[PDB]
């Protein structure tokens, strides 16, 4: 097997970024008086 | 204004609960999956090892990954640092599942009180996860990890081995736990308004 | 603590909370089954699918 970690790392950081984007969206919505 | 305010608060609360379940799933996945650190091109042997379970290779043009390690048997764990990291991750999982239970208290108890209770327990779970991820690096100096990776590997020294998706997923879990806990703190304060 | 309160008042719950102990049974009636269901779910999925 090709011992390379590109696709797995990419999808991992993509999902992490999506979750954090939703969380900061919630935070900004709360702090938008 | 009041109806919009109440609807927004309810929607954000439901979203916070959904992401809390997601964080619990992430905690379970990182604890169960043994893919914290793994081999590289230059590693003497292939393999991958998590908090307690490790599957090093055989070393003859082959797969031959020998999965030994179980948290239920502390002897099989290579290092006391590994034991402590597994214990802290387990405590964080216990706390977050404690909140998946305490969501039931919203029926009767005060909304601000329940929100604060999980805001504090989510903060504690994030602290435990930070402690676990900070103490897990100390265990690479053990003989098994040294044989797995190489002589360059040491305390807070990867050497040639590479962090796989579970470690970075743990870091995302830590920072998401922190932001979720702060969201919970402010939500609980916002219920009283 | 940007709202302008003390750290403890912002964080903790030193306002009423103990007093509401009579409702412990009412809390438990739904708390304990939820905890057991969660434990069963995580235990079985870990030992069957992910383990
Ligand atoms: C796979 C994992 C499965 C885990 C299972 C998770 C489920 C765990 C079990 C039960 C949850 C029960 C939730 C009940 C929520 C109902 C909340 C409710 O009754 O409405 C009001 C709003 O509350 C609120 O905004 C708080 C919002 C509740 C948020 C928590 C519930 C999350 C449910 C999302 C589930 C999605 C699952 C999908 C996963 C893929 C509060 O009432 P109330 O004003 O009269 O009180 C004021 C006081 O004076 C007297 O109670
Ligand atoms: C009471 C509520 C709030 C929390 C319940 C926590 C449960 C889900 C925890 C507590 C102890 C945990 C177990 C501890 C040890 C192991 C061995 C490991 O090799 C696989 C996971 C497994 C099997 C865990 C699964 C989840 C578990 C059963
Ligand atoms: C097991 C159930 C443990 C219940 C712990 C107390 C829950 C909240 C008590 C009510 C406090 C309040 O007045 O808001
Ligand atoms: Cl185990």
């Amino acid at each position: 097997d090709s011992r390379d970690y590109s696709t797995e790392l990419s999808v991992t950081v993509a999902v992490g970024a999506s979750l954090l984007f939703l969380n900061i969206l919630a935070f900004a919505a709360l702090y938008y008086k | 204004y009041h109806e919009h305010y109440m609807r927004n608060s309810r929607a954000i609360g439901v979203l916070w609960a959904i992401f809390t379940i997601c964080f619990a799933i992430i905690n379970v996945v990182v604890f169960i999956q043994p893919y914290w650190v793994g081999d590289s091109v230059s590693t003497p042997k292939p393999g991958y090892f998590g908090l307690f379970h490790y599957c090093v290779g055989s070393g003859l043009a082959g797969r031959e990954l020998t999965c030994r390690g179980s948290f239920t048997d502390f002897s099989t764990i290579p290092s006391s640092a590994f034991k402590a990291a597994a214990f802290f991750v387990l405590l964080s999982m216990v706390l977050i599942l404690g909140c998946i239970t305490c969501f039931s208290l919203f029926f009767f108890c005060n909304t601000a009180t329940v929100y604060k209770i999980c805001a504090w327990m989510q903060l504690l779970a994030a602290l435990c996860l930070v402690l676990g991820c900070m103490i897990f690096p100390d265990g690479w100096d053990a003989e098994t990890i040294r044989d797995m990776c190489g002589a360059k590997t040491g305390k807070y020294s990867l050497g040639d081995c590479s962090v796989r998706w579970a470690y970075i997923l743990a870091i995302i879990g830590i920072l998401n736990a922190l932001i979720l806990s702060f969201l919970a703190f402010v939500l609980g304060n916002r219920q009283t308004d | 603590c940007l709202d302008g309160k003390d750290c403890a008042s912002f964080f903790c719950c030193f306002e009423d909370c103990h007093i509401r102990i009579a409702k412990m049974d009412s809390y438990a009636r739904i708390f304990f089954p939820t905890a057991f269901c969660l434990f069963n779910l995580v235990y079985w999925v870990s030992y069957l699918y992910l383990g």
